[PDB]
RNA sequence: CGCCGCUAGAGGUGAAAUUCUUGGACCGGCGCAAGACGGACCAGAGCGAAAGCAUUUGCCAAGAAUGUUUUCAUUAAUCAAGAACGAAAGUCGGAGGUUCGAAGACGAUCAGAUACCGUCGUAGUUCCGACCAUAAACGAUGCCGACCGGCGAUGCGGCGGCGUUAUUCCCAUGACCCGCCGGGCAGCUUCCGGGAAACCAAAGUCUUUGGGUUCCGGGGGGAGUAUGGUUGCAAAGCUGAAAC
């Protein structure tokens, strides 16, 4: 896997668990 | 052209400490009934009726002429001075050679 | 409109002439004049919709 | 081994304006016989400005970058 | 002192309306209220009228600009063009 | 490591070239970067002149030429039989006679 | 019919557009205008396979039965105005061209002067690839 | 049906001053009701080069020709354009050589108003070993004045037969190339293209003043 | 798109098919409209602090180098905080929309393709306004300063050279040729010296280690993650750890 695509799976988790943190504020 | 307007703010720069001058409608028309003017300076957005009298004062008493092609705000910064202005008039031009550039 | 060359841009004009305005009277518009035609006087026209 | 207390003068002269020992310019001072009137005028090599002969009111010098051209069948002088 | 930090002029609104109108307001709203400088007196006393109509105190000199500013960008282009193709070959 | 001193192109003074396509993959590539060369052809083929030197109007004065700048990237150049590769003294050359 | 102009010794000339692509080719027999197509067959009319219709054989057949229909409308001579697609695509010839000339000139059909009036833009609107384009 | 055996035949002659005046033969319908025979004739253009126009001129500078109408079978053109051919243009264009472009648009001394161009090259002088022979750009900037300045006296105050004249020998390149020796030594100057934009009047008198 | 002629195919591929096609496509001929783009000339050439910049023309200010017996007389270098620019993509308004084309749609290839191939086509690609401040933003080489081999170039100034050549007929700048000076982009060679080597006139002048100065790294992973603060409309950016 490349840094490139590990970098994106990241970010997209990190956009995830500010959902998550938004939804339980 | 470029060197035209150099030319007058660098004569301009050396008859606003050196020289002899009056600024203003009202008073430029004493020194040009008097005759004790010698070349008067009209901004370029002065009215048009001040402009055509001070112009027809001028071809009346053989006096040099001279738009400043440039808003009367500029005008006060070629003259060095903060407010604005309209007319200058140079009645007493110490060390420049202002008058002996075109007329 | 016979004076003006193409490419003039106008507003407030006449649909036939003699009815003192009717097109682009709108606030903030303009027609553009293009391609006369000296015989059978007649120029077309942009308005502000894209009618030409 | 390069004697650089005595250098030879062909590399002094070939030498940059600051590089070499002593540092005297390049430059040096003309006296131009105008065809005019008969007036010698003492002018500057490299000038800057035009050079205008009081009398006879003709163009002596059009400056340039580097040394100036001068007008017509003047001739000049070294001086120190 | 600076008594807010963003909403600049917009605060007289307060908390409704919405942000990017607020936002899409601001920078219109200062063109609108703001003094202009006459291109005719020299003076800085330019003031907006009804829609369309501008003002100056210094001899009363009333000139149609914009709706919002005093000159379109637009109004600019076509005044340039008028006077390019105006000079051009004498129509 | 550094494979090649010039990185490859040609560009050290400059900061961006413009890209052209190539012409089979159509790829853009920086155009010092591309492998660049010039087909001047006739544009008939050579042993097909003798015929139409037959049946030719004229007295064999036109002699018509087809010039093209011919513009391959290095990724398809290689497998279209150009650029072949050399050695570590021999990348040092120039010009093929 | 009678066609043109007699007194042998005369030529009367067509203008033959050839458009050789690298998936097709077209041969062309115009007058000296433009407007009046005299004859036109293409390499895929004259062989019945898809794949083929590059292939220079298609024009040795394409020629010669465009040959045979200007001997047919009685017009000697042609010039010859040359092309391939040349706004983005590749702006050599394709195949056909060498063929097509071989068998004009072989059978009748003299020659006068040749072109090469390939559309070259001048800067080049977007490529059908891509960034990288074509693979494989 | 076999429309071949409708189409009709005319004639193409060319206007003066050529050598001889005889393109070729083309074929439209046939004048059957509302399409008449001399539309299609209004319309049609030629691209014809020299060597059997001009009787040995240089082989390329093609010319472009507009038939104006038909007289008696005889359809006659008057000029309208002047191009060069692909080989020749594509040729003389060297790796190490500069480019020099120029366009103007001009008025003929009659209602024609036309567009012309100008190429230029710089030139390997005899004796050189620096193998770039470039220019320093004010040079090109002086002499797109130059090739703009003189086209304006060659058409300006000129008219049609006269500037196809000058076209013959190329006598405005020839002139250029004259004129070009104190700034730089130019090579292979040429005009390259000329176009028309608009056409004043129809004009079948100035058709038959063009003849004779 | 408008007409004009001809005529059954035209695209498109590893091979085909989706698609357009007697309601005349593709093809030629003329003309019009729209938007994007400036090939060839273009190079180990220039300029810009970088990101970048290629049709002509004018206007507007700005800058390097060179020449200088010009002026001022230490005003200098590097810089935490702070600040201006900062490609592509992305976001928010307004205008239009040629080509390309994420997403999406199909047709084929494959065991499967949602992938490469082909046909269509969305946002964006364009311009004008604001934001975001990131890249293999690369010479993977902080900045200033000095010293240490040569050689032929090339670009820009400056200087020297009854060599040649174009004006009209001196005269100058023009165009080559020869050579020198300044600093710029570079290259060949070498046992200058270095380094782990590839290689470098700097990556040298280092165990004989010290010219001035900012930013930084301390086995790999966890990880530029969590968690706080801060900027941002959002995408996210900046700062940034531990258990194991
Ligand atoms: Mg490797
Ligand atoms: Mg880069
Ligand atoms: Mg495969
Ligand atoms: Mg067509
Ligand atoms: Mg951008
Ligand atoms: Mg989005
Ligand atoms: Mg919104
Ligand atoms: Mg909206
Ligand atoms: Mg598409
Ligand atoms: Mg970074
Ligand atoms: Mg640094
Ligand atoms: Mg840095
Ligand atoms: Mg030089
Ligand atoms: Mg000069
Ligand atoms: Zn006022
Ligand atoms: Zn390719």
């Amino acid at each position: 896997m490349r840094a490139k695509w590990r970098k994106k799976r990241m970010r997209r988790l990190k956009r995830k668990r500010r959902k998550m943190r938004q939804r339980s504020k | 052209t470029k060197k035209s307007l150099e030319s007058i703010n660098s004569r301009l720069q050396l008859v606003m400490k050196s020289g002899k001058y009056v600024l203003g409608y009202k008073q430029t028309l004493k020194m040009i009934r008097q005759g004790k003017a010698k070349l008067v300076i009209l901004a370029n957005n002065c009215p048009a009726l001040r402009k055509s009298e001070i112009e027809y004062y001028a071809m009346l008493a053989k006096t040099g002429v001279h738009h400043y092609s440039g808003n009367n705000i500029e005008l006060g910064t070629a003259c060095g001075k903060y407010y604005r202005v309209c007319t200058l008039a140079i009645i007493d031009p110490g060390d420049s050679d202002i008058i002996r550039s075109m007329p | 409109v016979g004076t003006m060359p193409e490419g003039t841009i106008v507003c407030c004009l006449e649909e036939k002439p003699g009815d003192r305005g009717k097109l682009a009277r709108a606030s903030g518009n303009y027609a553009t004049v293009i391609s006369h035609n000296p015989e059978t006087k007649k120029t077309r026209v942009k308005l502000p919709s894209g009618s030409k | 081994a390069k004697d650089l207390l005595h250098p030879s003068p062909e590399e002094e002269k070939r030498k940059h304006k600051k590089k070499r020992l002593v540092q005297s310019p390049n430059s040096y001072f003309m006296d131009v016989k105008c065809p005019g009137c008969y007036k010698i005028t003492t002018v500057f090599s490299h000038a800057q400005t035009v050079v205008l002969c009081v009398g006879c009111s003709t163009v002596l010098c059009q400056p340039t970058g580097g040394k100036a051209r001068l007008t017509e069948g003047c001739s000049f002088r070294r001086k120190q | 002192a600076k008594r807010t930090k963003k909403v600049g002029i917009v605060g007289k609104y307060g908390t409704r309306y919405g942000a990017s109108l607020r936002k899409m307001v601001k920078k219109i709203e200062i063109s609108q209220h703001a003094k202009y400088t006459c291109s005719f007196c020299g003076k800085t006393k330019m003031k907006r009228r009804a829609v369309g109509i501008w003002h100056c105190g210094s001899c009363m000199k009333t000139v149609a600009g914009g709706a919002w500013t005093y000159n379109t960008t637009s109004a600019v282009t076509v005044k340039s063009a008028i006077r390019r193709l105006k000079e051009l070959k004498d129509q | 490591t550094k494979k090649r001193r010039n990185n490859g192109r040609a560009k050290k003074g400059r900061g961006h070239v413009q890209p052209i396509r190539c012409t089979n993959c159509a790829r853009c590539v920086p155009k010092d970067k591309a492998i660049k060369k010039f087909v001047i052809r006739n544009i008939v083929e050579a042993a097909a002149v003798r015929d139409i030197s037959e049946a030719s109007v004229f007295d064999a004065y036109v002699l018509p030429k087809l010039y093209v700048k011919l513009h391959y990237c290095v990724s398809c150049a290689i497998h279209s039989k150009v650029v072949r590769n050399r050695s570590r003294e021999a990348r040092k050359d120039r010009t093929p006679p | 019919s009678l066609g043109p102009q007699v007194a042998e010794g005369e030529n009367v000339f067509g203008v033959c557009h050839i458009f050789a692509s690298f998936n097709d080719t077209f041969v062309h027999v115009t007058d000296l205008s433009g407007k009046e197509t005299i004859c036109r067959v293409t390499g895929g009319m004259k062989v019945k396979a898809d794949r083929d219709e590059s292939s220079p054989y298609a024009a040795m057949l394409a020629a010669q039965d465009v040959a045979q229909r200007c001997k047919e409308l009685g017009i000697t001579a042609l010039h010859i105005k040359l092309r391939a697609t040349g706004g983005n695509r590749t702006k050599t010839p394709g195949p056909g061209a060498q063929s097509a000339l071989r068998a004009l000139a072989r059978s009748g059909m003299k020659i006068g002067r040749i072109e090469d009036v390939t559309p070259i833009p001048s800067d080049s609107t977007r490529r059908k690839g891509g960034r990288r384009g074509r693979r494989l | 049906v076999d429309p071949f055996s409708k189409k009709d035949w005319y004639d193409v002659k060319a206007p003066a001053m050529f050598n001889i005046r005889n393109i070729g033969k083309t074929l439209v319908t046939r004048t059957q009701g509302t399409k008449i025979a001399s539309d299609g004739l209004k319309g049609r253009v030629f691209e014809v080069s020299l060597a059997d126009l001009q009787n040995d001129e240089v082989a390329f500078r093609k010319f472009k020709l507009i038939t104006e109408d038909v007289q008696g079978k005889n359809c006659l053109t008057n000029f309208h354009g002047m191009d060069l051919t692909r080989d020749k243009m594509c040729s003389m264009v060297k790796k190490w050589q500069t480019m020099i472009e120029a366009h103007v648009d001009v008025k003929t001394t009659d209602g024609y108003l036309l567009r012309l161009f100008c190429v230029g090259f710089t030139k390997k002088r005899n004796n050189q070993i620096r193998k770039t022979s470039y220019a320093q750009h004010q040079q090109v900037r002086q002499i797109r004045k130059k090739m703009m300045e003189i086209m304006t006296r060659e058409v300006q105050t000129n008219d049609l037969k006269e500037v196809v004249n000058k076209l013959i020998p190329d006598s405005i390149g020839k002139d250029i190339e004259k004129a070009c020796q104190s700034i730089y030594p130019l090579h292979d100057v040429f005009v390259r293209k000329v176009k028309m934009l608009k056409k004043p009047k129809f004009e079948l008198g100035k058709l038959m003043e063009l003849h004779g």
